[PDB]
């Protein structure tokens, strides 16, 4: 509710709010981030023959 | 070094002749603590890229007419720990050094 | 009418096929082949000693 404050659109506060949502993707990252990591721990193993 | 001594390996005049562009190494699989758990070497992977060719009869110099280029697996090569050893089965391995 | 077993054999017959397909499938999950990077674990197993007497 601070990002989507209105105020009148200067270049530096779009490019920012362009950074904003690029923020958003690294949360999307780290929630990839975070699957990668149950993925592995949730699988289970190979063994000996 | 060692790709460089064998290849290019070839028929006896068959003209089938396999060559080498290049190699690559994975990214290890596993990190070294839970490797150090569970029990494999600290691997890893490589790629080879290698390029099969066989030529056109009647002519050696000939221009080839197949060539295939793959990215063929071999083996395991283990790396090496921050502290100079190695990984080896769950435990950690020195290689001492000789004197010939 | 002379007597008659078939049932009998259509019985065994159908013991032998669900043990087979149940060994089968048991032998299957429990002797795989791991892949590429080889067996991750080891067994470790020891067997230490004890004393024993004799009478």
């Amino acid at each position: 509710r601070w990002l989507e404050l209105g105020l009148t659109d200067e270049e530096k506060q779009n490019q920012l709010e362009q950074l904003a949502e690029q923020y958003d993707e690294l949360k999307h990252e780290f929630e990839k981030k975070l699957e990668a990591k149950r993925r592995k721990i949730t699988q289970g193993d190979d063994l000996a023959p | 070094a060692a790709f460089r001594s064998v290849f290019p390996i070839q028929s006896y005049s068959g003209n089938s002749e396999l060559q080498y562009v290049s190699y690559r190494l994975g990214e290890p699989v596993f990190d070294v603590q839970e490797c150090q758990i569970r029990g494999v070497t600290y691997s890893a992977p490589l790629r080879v890229k290698l390029r099969l060719v066989i030529y056109e009869r009647e002519a050696p110099e000939g221009t080839v007419k197949d060539i295939k280029e793959q990215e063929v697996y071999m083996g395991e090569i283990p790396l090496m720990t921050d502290n100079g050893t190695f990984v080896i089965n769950g435990t950690e391995r020195v290689i001492v050094s000789q004197l010939h | 009418n002379p007597i008659d077993l078939t049932v009998l054999a259509e019985y065994h017959k159908q013991i032998e096929s669900n043990l087979q397909r149940i060994e089968r499938k048991n032998q299957r999950t429990w002797y795989s082949k791991p892949g590429e990077r080889g067996i991750t674990c080891s067994g470790r197993q020891k067997i230490k000693g004890k004393s024993i007497p004799l009478i």
